[PDB]
């Protein structure tokens, strides 16, 4: 990308309310406020921006090829079970750093963030970029291959430190369909059945848009919040956590944005549309992620996972990968 | 007004619906879940026993199904029933 | 009602955010999200829906005759008073129907519910067909008689099978005193108030009016879940209450639209607000009513009305009723 | 460090203020409203009594005058207070 | 100020969304509503409130002089300390009124109440009047200093019943630090980093402007309601505090005015912008104070300074302040 | 199946913190804060002690410095921990 682009789209994009809001919040907690966005409302913030995102991805899916979001979706798809196996081959073999503490930490940066996503998505429309309506549908087909790949291959690891100790079936549909049903996806997979076959023009226009900037500007706050209490949660483990939480998700970007970047070539794919995959790419659970994987995969340390993601995945995706990747698919603009 | 156990089980958030099944099946009469938080956020079932044997035989379940890798303590109390058609005479009592 | 109307109608509405909503969030539910609209959400989009719908219908009451409405009040309890004795001569008096069952079955499906009026205000207004703005305060004239008369002639036939079992005093004001203080109602009675006395136009136009369909239709999903887990409770009793729970808020919508039609003939009445009454009818409880049957009809199983209410008489008089009776009054235009 | 009984009553949502009226008629110092849920959505009542003559009172009022149509289960704890000015020494104990 | 005025401006003012939505809830509340405002819709509508005042505060921060603002601050402090000290030369000195009582009173009543500055900005903006921008931001200037001078004039006339009682060290800075971690004041100064620094225009218009008067009509409500609660708390505690709770922010709010006006004359200081000041004075703490004078004061009995403040101090700083010092600075308008 | 004191401790919200932190320096496994309310809103410690001195001495701290001003009562059970890492056997127990 362009120095002259990372730049200027960064000093500009941390003066927008979507990142202002998000090292706000960070640094309101970081001076202790007393401050909660009740629980309720966050969960209300999710269900609006969910339903919004998933309204328009089901209501431009009522047009498109399902040929031109063919490559995207089994890019989609191939990066959530990728960067799963990269924690695997580049953290989980380092020291102090127990494979089933990493493989749960891929399972999160495979997954994805909405929140995130969502910070994107207001960016390149405040940006006058332009991407595919359904772009906001590829984000469960990385959410759940990665938790289910992370959950698999733990399970692998385990039942090989099993049948080594003694010389000397992991159910996966139910959690691709527990995945399905978690409250954030779920007020996706409502919004796209509802584009699709129902007409909700009418109320889109007249509520889930006009607020969507808004609470995403409270969510921005909220995860910006929530991602300086987990910075304790880093100390306690390993520190080479913290070098994967910061480069991970700017190596996951990339190697989005170049299969992206496939489809500026192969079916058309715009250069909108690849900075929402790179964005999906490098996004880290946060809310999502962590009850599957504390699930699958208990003997994994939710401070190694959840500390990473939260703390770092997230502020990292939101405040640097943002302005990095509008400003790649930015500069291949020459002339 | 019968004697009974008061078995207490608060643990983590997450096993709510699994702790909530293995109770279930005990042959436990009923439950009372709470919410809760704390240090060492959190969940409380209280679950009233006719036998000591039922209130050890549920700790023991959830001990040895979650309590390697989930936190929480499993402390019994010791009550005495006054009502509940349940549980005490199905009348009176 | 013309069939070609009731079909054109009902395809159509059943693709509007109101009705889309309602079985949108039946389907979620049937496939077991985990999703949750917190209970402090959806407090206040009823507060919402029902102060918007009482500040209108009080700033149209400070025009009104006074006697353009007389006639829709006076059947606006006439109604709720029927109902429950319908319910007591027809469902009490069927095999394992407990009677007091019926009865309190009856004084919830006489009672209103505001989400399915709320449902019929915005297809009326939707399907530009226009009613009396205070045809919303019909609702507290029947919500309360039926209640009461489920209450009182209950409490009357324990009364007969206690003077019987020997042989070989019902306080009405307090409930429709309590009736008055309910939340629902106490904010329609707020809003009411306010547009009456007060001039509330500035907020209602950039507050209560812009966000009421978008609150509904969440209300709308709110109100499909719950009908979806109410389903069990059906099993438990009887099987005549699901016969009743289907056939009884097509039959007590025409009571009404017939004697509404006494009105496109004696005071003017709308043929907007004749659907707006028989719609009203239809409706079953839901919220307000269980809480005040629980307590005066108390050996009522719960099963029984909260079951037969929100399971079915709720997703009816939504998916069914509305675009029946919007259709009846729309074949009422020949030519 | 005096004595006294821990009276639980457990009950459904609707009795709050019903129940809440009958033990600050029984000549009950105080009581704990807790929101809970169970099977066998609830409530619970933690209500500390002098006599045991008055847990009983109490558990047997509630159970007169709700608990044939209304669910809920009375239990009594038996436990030992160390503070509290409107019960244990008004000072110290 | 004339009577012309304070007449027309009350009868006028008492007929807004604002002071309608106050009395409104009083009343209903007085029926006995069992009408709630979720705990959780009422903090998001305070953070909504207080980072919309404060976006704009820091919006034209970024313009202003710094010299403009500077004796409107120093007045803004002098009254939070001065009016402890009235509440104890005044109040404290009558009998059945325990000194510790009154000076916690006073500790409310120098403090601000937001909702009370915010409904007395609407009114402003409703009525066509003008005032700084940053007005809003001398808040945190009073509700500090109030605070802390009737935590530490309290910890020392109790040690001066020490000293006394034997012959026959008030930590200030974490008390100000705590006051400036609460969750109101925090909002505030968020939202004033905000539109100091970032460019937070893009929000403010589209959500955090629009929906300002619609959920300060429900707080208006809310805290009508708290004020009708708290009211039996005052038959508990002496009589005398009646008698301050009503005259106290007429004489609080005018001595602001004539401080205020020092600079219709000084600095050029708007007549909409002293009326800020005047109506900032008059407010009493509510919720940011209570809990911080519980703490600091802890032997104040709460019914003394909560029962002052919440039932008394707030509807009538909303009642009859905000259309009587509208109505000053509006005479002082001749020809 | 080792026994302890259940100390309960209900009393004002705003003290949540200062008790917490009270608890936290006693020497005290961990700590089990519900959200109450009542008459006699509230908040609620539950606290299992190995000793009772610890128990007592808790209930001590908490009443020496907060309960002349702040209301609250603090009451002990008996009750019997069946599993915990951190208190019973590390390991079946
Ligand atoms: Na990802
Ligand atoms: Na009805
Ligand atoms: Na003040």
């Amino acid at each position: 990308d362009f120095l002259s682009n990372f730049l200027t789209d960064f000093v500009g994009q941390l003066q927008s309310p979507t990142l202002a809001f998000l090292i706000g919040g960070m640094v309101i907690a970081a001076l202790g406020t007393q401050l909660v966005i009740p629980e309720a409302i966050s969960t209300i913030i999710v269900f609006m921006l969910l339903t919004k995102i998933g309204l328009t991805g089901g209501m431009a899916i009522r047009n498109s090829n399902l040929t031109e979001m063919l490559l995207p979706v089994a890019f989609s798809v191939i990066l959530g079970i990728l960067i799963v196996f990269i924690a695997r081959f580049t953290l989980a073999k380092l020291p102090n750093v127990r494979t089933v503490d990493a493989l749960a930490t891929g399972g999160l940066f495979g997954a994805v963030s909405g929140s995130t996503m969502a910070a994107a998505l207001t960016t390149l429309e405040e940006s006058k970029i332009s991407y595919e309506a359904w772009a906001g549908a590829l984000y469960p087909f990385m959410d759940i291959p990665a938790l289910v790949t992370a959950i698999v291959v733990a399970n692998i690891y385990l039942n090989k430190r099993k049948r080594k100790s003694a010389a000397a079936r992991v159910k996966i549909w139910p959690i691709i369909e527990e995945s399905l049903q978690g409250p954030a996806l779920s007020a996706m997979l409502l919004g796209l059945a509802l584009g699709i076959f129902t007409k909700p023009e009418s109320v889109y226009e007249g509520f889930y848009d006009p607020l969507f900037r808004g609470l995403l500007s409270i969510l921005m706050l909220i995860m910006g919040m929530e991602a300086w209490s987990r910075i304790g949660e880093l100390r306690k483990v390993a520190q080479w956590y913290v070098v994967y939480s910061l480069i991970a998700p700017i190596v996951h970007g990339f190697i989005a944005f170049g299969l992206g970047m496939i489809a500026h070539y192969a079916t058309g794919f715009s250069l909108g549309g690849v900075v929402v995959l790179a964005v999906i790419a490098a996004s880290s659970s946060d809310i999502s992620g962590p009850p599957t994987l504390r699930a699958g995969i208990p003997s994994a340390n939710p401070s190694a996972y959840i500390g990473s993601s939260t703390a770092i995945g997230t502020p990292i995706a939101i405040g640097v990968c943002i302005p990095l990747f509008i400003g790649l698919a930015q500069t291949l603009g020459a002339g | 007004a019968k004697p009974a156990n008061k078995l207490v089980i608060v643990t983590e958030k997450i096993l709510l619906k699994k702790i909530a099944k293995i109770i279930d099946e005990s042959g436990a009469k009923g439950y009372t879940v709470m919410n809760t938080g704390g240090k060492g956020a959190n969940i409380k079932f209280e679950i009233l026993t006719e036998t000591r044997e039922m209130a050890e035989e549920i700790a023991d379940r959830v001990a040895v199904k979650y309590f390697n890798d989930y936190a929480g303590i499993i402390y019994i109390c010791s009550a005495e029933v006054l009502y509940g058609h349940t549980f005490c005479g199905p009348e009176g009592c």
